């Protein structure tokens, strides 16, 4: 079959490291030498938030969910495969062949024969990441059922056989292509995106991938995969490290976020909301990802820095809004 | 939207790379060489944009 | 042997709860809290309620590493001496079940899945023969069938036999489920895992299925597709022409279960006169910004008098609030609240649901999110991604208040068009609904906002502090739970308008259509229904101020709520 | 013997029915029809051993809502103004609208067909239609009509619903 | 169809007054409604 510690100082040497922000990122992916920021809000998928519950009521997750889209040639399967590999009870699933009935396994038993419920593939997410292909392809049952899981991450069974809620976190992840092959410039970015605007701005983080005339990202794409099929198979790649570094300070690391942040979150508050004609929506994502960076690097309180590039991330899909 | 396509995916140059090692296998001594990877380019730019006639 | 084990544990544990029960003093119980749990007993007439830890109190253990192991072999002893006081008187799973947990003690908790009906027992075979002293009554009760036995003392001899009596005798009810195993501890790529549960005598019915629980620690199996499994069947050849062979399973049995998982305070509440301007401030907290919609949903906590009449028509009592709002505006954290706060509160943006999610001969209909919120509020967001026919459900369930083949109030979250509302076109443009439901709704809430650095940074202010741990305790005038109290007895007043200002509110019904009569261009062809609505609106104010006989004051407030209520919509 | 289950308008929401015997003897023979509610009154017994199943066997069945009362009926029904006051005893709720009031109260009262001896039947129904508003209690009518009439399904807007059409 | 009843939505300050009024009565020599229930099921028979 196989219900023949010690490592931490290690740990904090490389915690110690001045360029653990992009040692850390860059030992995830070797396949893709681009979408640092995408990397970046990966690794803090898994550092998301303070769970937060209030005296009474509030009871706020520090759930996040990032769907990333564009056009192909990107190996994005792959790169939601090799999410899939990071997490420990990850779950990959893809489209047109759920329905709401991910949920309700309810079947027939054989041997007893009998109906048994059962808990579908989000409840195998029960603490972690899920990963879901070609978003825009589901039923009408299927990513209806997501704003009972993007709002009160539960689940509601009321029929005949049991009447009985529960909740089941994760962490959602998807991708999508759009509906033409090449995403169009001077055209929204609702509208080249098979989704639900209340939904698509439910989500934390909306990434687009375009394709590139260059050729010097040509070059160097052919010469690595070239490097990755040839052979069959001056950098730090800790395979390991940093699968027990999140696991360790899942529970070891709880990130304060006290008043001196206040100051500079309502200074940049207000050249925010100065863009018009963002909501609380973009307010709750910058205080939910600035507490997720604190998380990193194992910091226990907030830091009037780290707040720059995280509102920047934000800034960056905010600045592709142009068209 | 003309007969040519948009994108080149890697996946083309996983596949011709997997095509010029079959017509390596039927030489059947392991001699990859230029005209090994030529003919694979060959069947794409040949298999592709028949409808000229 | 096991009578005299059985008979000093048994003279012990007699001895146990005829001791002290519990340690604690005059303030609070002093001692025989058990027998005061018999004469508490004696006032209902029911059972035994009995802890693990009071009975592991005296003995130190000794007594209950005495019980914990033979509980089935200890049965009649707990029995018998506890009718001898009533003479003297008046956690695990599914895998920690070994063979060595028979007889013993352990606590399983689960997911309850299938229940079963009610049946009778039996446990009092009064079988004799056809001899004149057909009167036995066989102490045997074992689950066995047998119901004559063999060796009666009259002249009949063991093959005369005859039925049992099914008249003079002491049955009991049962029922028989079959719990699953939580879904929280089952490892990745395992399927559930069923065991079976037997429910026995008083405690009937407590069962739910899709519940956590906390079992008895007995535990029995019960004689029996288990043919050629394989194993070593047994056989039943006693030592000495050729009776049946056996495979057993493992079951479980149960005697308790429990299914786990003021009055000066409202005088201080009703004696008061700023609480109602108390009640406004301390409903949402948790949002910053307005609060005349804190207002109606406040009113709509309390119900109306749907009063009876002659056998024709009964007069309903529910009032009906739809808010529309601006997109992305933390709504939903208005409609979380809602339902986080209110009983009987299902909340859904039903799409995904089914054409009946809006509403041998099994006939079982489903519950629908919509008709299972009785005598409470259904929350529905997105009515665009619903069709019409739905909207004519809505219109069925508002009138009739009856589905044939629902006694419920309806929140709404609705959309622009456009996303904002356009201020030179009128608010019928807008709601994106037909004029029935339009008019079947009472209120509407429009709210829309603009940019400015002080309502934004003193409300963004109010929330982040929220987040803040620190200073997140700010106080309501009110708690939660003396609010709940002073629901529940504001409920229970049943005003009986006795006033001449009546008609006054009549000739205020024709001010109230006759300005409506004039100005048709932006947006109404005012209904007898916003009459009767506002007939109800000043029910329940007073309802909320604890007064009867309605004032015309409070008639002027229900007015001039729906004077601007329906003005925020006349732009 | 008569199967029943349980009814499925007092159901706790979302939970489902149980079954349980009934037996019928002479005078009752037959008396209920599939598709209907019913209140009955039973004693009940046990099965006495197999090889405990509980039977009801029934008395008195009413279903779910004299000399001198049909003759002091006929001193009343016997003077002319009644043809105002139908309409004045029909519904009460809202007050006016006695037009209308007498053409329902008199659909409701019956036609007859008229079987010709061996030649051919006409028709024995009176068809009402009454073209709304909304803003209008012309339901709350209606309901007056099944409560007070023999037989009425109320027959659903938009096949949330029974289907009136046997299959 | 046999009748068609039809009913008019016009502004009358009486009719809305006489409305207003009885539905207070409402809230608060017709047949009663036992006599009537036997009157037409002994009719119809």
């Amino acid at each position: 079959k196989v219900l023949i510690d010690q490592d931490l100082a290690k740990i904090r040497e490389v915690a110690a490291r001045e360029d653990l922000y992009s040692l850390l990122a860059r030992s995830i992916a070797p396949s893709i030498y681009e979408l640092e920021d995408v990397k970046k809000g990966i690794l803090l998928q898994l550092f998301g938030g303070t769970n937060k519950t209030f005296t009474k009521g509030g009871r706020y997750r520090g759930d996040i969910n990032i769907l990333l889209c564009g056009d192909p040639s990107t190996s994005k399967s792959q790169i939601l495969q090799y999410v899939h590999k990071i997490t420990p009870r990850g779950v990959y699933t893809s489209g047109k062949g759920s329905s709401a009935v991910l949920t309700a396994y309810i079947t027939r038993d054989v041997d007893t024969k009998q109906l048994v419920l059962e808990s579908g593939a989000l409840v195998l997410s029960d603490g972690g990441v899920c990963c879901i292909d070609e978003f825009d392809k589901m039923s009408d049952s299927t990513r209806s059922v997501l704003h009972e899981v993007m709002e009160q991450q539960t689940i509601s069974i009321a029929k005949a056989g049991i009447i009985t809620t529960l909740n089941a976190r994760s962490s959602i992840l998807a991708s999508a292509n759009p509906i033409g092959s090449r995403y169009n410039p001077n055209l929204p970015v609702t509208e080249n995106i098979d989704l639900p605007p209340p939904l698509l701005s439910r989500f934390d983080l909306v990434y687009l991938v375009l394709d590139k005339v260059d050729e010097k990202n040509d070059r160097e794409l052919a010469k690595h995969l070239t490097n990755l099929y040839l052979e069959d198979k001056d950098d730090v790649l800790p395979v390991e490290f940093l699968t027990m570094y999140i696991s360790y300070a899942k529970e070891h690391i709880h990130p304060i976020i006290t008043e001196a942040a206040k100051t500079e979150l309502v200074r940049a508050y207000v050249g925010m909301r100065k863009m018009g004609d963002a909501t609380t929506r973009q307010l709750e994502s910058m205080i939910r990802l600035a507490e997720a960076h604190a998380k990193m690097k194992l910091k226990n309180v907030v830091e009037l820095e780290d707040v720059q590039e995280a509102v920047r991330l934000i800034r960056s899909a905010i600045k592709d809004y142009a068209t | 939207s003309k007969f040519s396509f948009g994108q080149a995916t890697p996946r083309t140059l996983l596949g011709i790379i997997r095509l010029s090692q079959a017509l390596a296998k039927l030489r059947l001594a392991d001699m990859v060489d230029i005209d090994d990877v030529e003919e694979a380019l060959r069947l794409v730019r040949v298999s592709k944009e028949s409808l000229y006639q | 042997v096991d009578d005299v084990t059985g008979e000093k544990v048994r003279e012990a544990f007699e001895q146990f709860l005829e001791d002290f029960s519990v340690q604690s003093t005059d303030t609070g119980e002093v001692e025989k809290v058990y027998r005061a749990q018999i004469e508490f007993m004696k006032i209902y007439d029911l059972t035994i309620y009995i802890d693990y830890q009071h009975l592991s109190m005296r003995e130190n253990g000794a007594l209950a590493m005495a019980i914990s192991e033979q509980y089935y072999r200890f049965l009649p002893f707990l029995q018998k001496g506890l009718r001898r006081v009533v003479r003297k008187y008046a956690v695990h799973r599914i895998r920690d079940i070994r063979s060595e947990k028979i007889g013993s003690l352990l606590s399983i908790s689960g997911t309850v899945t299938r229940t079963s009906e009610v049946r009778p027992e039996l446990y009092k075979a009064s079988f004799t023969c056809d001899m004149c002293r057909a009167i036995v009554d066989n102490v045997e009760q074992s689950f066995k069938y047998t119901e004559p036995t063999f060796c009666p003392n009259p002249s009949c001899e063991n093959r005369a036999f005859w039925t049992l009596n099914v008249t003079r005798s002491r049955f009991l009810d049962w029922q028989k489920v079959r719990i699953q195993e939580n879904a929280n501890e089952i490892p990745t790529g395992s399927m559930p895992r069923t065991l079976d549960v037997i429910l026995r005598g008083d405690s009937v019915e407590r069962a739910k299925p899709g519940d956590r629980c906390k079992f008895t620690g007995v535990e029995i199996v019960v004689p029996d597709t288990q043919l050629g499994l394989p194993g070593v069947k047994p056989s039943s050849t006693l030592d000495t022409s050729l009776v049946r062979d056996l495979t057993y399973k493992i079951s479980f049995l149960a005697c308790h279960v429990i299914s786990i998982g003021e009055i000066n305070e409202l005088k201080e509440m009703v004696k008061d006169e700023h609480i109602y301007d108390k009640l406004v401030r301390s409903i949402a907290p948790a949002v910053f910004g307005h609060e005349a919609v804190k207002k109606g949903i406040l009113l709509q906590m309390l119900g109306g008098v749907h009063k009876s009449t002659v056998e024709g028509i009964k007069l309903r009592g529910d009032i009906n609030i739809c808010v529309v709002g601006d997109p992305s505006t933390s709504k939903s954290q208005f409609l979380k609240y809602v339902v986080g706060f209110a009983p009987r509160s299902v909340y859904t943006s039903g799409k995904a649901s089914s054409a009946a999610g809006l509403t041998g001969g099994d006939y079982t209909i489903e519950a629908g999110a919509l008709m299972l919120a009785d005598n409470g509020i259904c929350c529905i967001d997105e009515f665009d991604k619903m069709d019409i026919s739905d909207q004519v459900a809505i219109h069925e369930a508002m009138e009739q208040q009856t589905i044939s083949i629902a006694r419920t109030s309806i929140l709404a979250a609705a959309n622009p068009v456009g996303g904002r509302y356009n201020r030179k076109l009128s608010l019928r443009g807008n709601l994106n609904m037909t004029a029935p439901i339009m008019s079947r709704f009472d209120l509407f809430f429009v709210i829309l906002d603009d940019c400015n650095e002080k309502i934004d940074t003193e409300l963004a202010s109010h929330i982040v502090d929220l987040h803040m741990k620190r200073d997140e305790a700010i106080e309501p005038p009110f708690s939660a739970e003396q609010l709940r109290r002073y629901i529940k007895y504001a409920r229970t007043f049943k005003p009986i308008l006795t006033k001449e200002a009546r008609s006054y509110l009549v000739e205020k019904y024709k001010e109230l259509r006759k300005d409506d009569a004039q100005g048709f261009s932006r947006s109404y062809r005012i209904t007898v229904r916003q009459l009767e609505s506002m007939i109800r609106l000043s029910e329940a104010i007073a309802r909320a101020n604890c007064v009867d006989e309605i004032t015309p004051s409070f008639i002027a407030e229900a007015y001039d709520l729906l004077r601007q209520s329906i003005i925020r919509v006349d732009v | 013997r008569v199967t029943l289950q349980e009814a499925p308008g007092t159901v706790p929401p979302g939970r489902l029915p149980r079954h349980r015997e009934v037996i019928l003897l002479a005078d009752l023979v037959d008396v209920s029809k599939p598709g209907e509610e019913v209140e009955v009154t039973g004693i009940y017994k046990n099965n006495y051993d197999g090889n405990f199943a509980t039977i009801i066997e029934a008395n008195s069945i009413k279903r779910r809502e004299t000399e001198e009362e049909e003759r002091e009926f006929r001193k009343i029904s016997r003077d002319r103004g009644i043809i105002d006051k139908i309409i004045s005893s029909m519904a009460p709720s809202i007050y006016g609208h006695r037009d209308i009031k007498t053409a329902v109260a008199c659909s409701l009262f019956g036609g007859v067909p008229k079987n010709v001896n061996g030649k051919h039947s006409i028709r024995g129904d009176i068809n009402v239609l009454l073209l709304g508003d909304p803003g209008t209690a012309k339901s709350q009518i209606l309901k007056y009509v099944e409560k007070t009439a023999h037989r009425a399904v109320f027959a659903t807007g938009q096949g949330a619903s029974v289907g009136l059409t046997a299959s | 169809f046999d009748i068609l009843c039809v009913v008019r939505d016009l502004v009358d300050e009486e009719a809305d007054e006489r409305l207003a009024t009885f539905v207070v009565d409402s809230h608060v020599s017709p047949i009663p409604q036992e006599l009537l229930m036997k009157y037409i099921h002994y009719a119809r028979t």
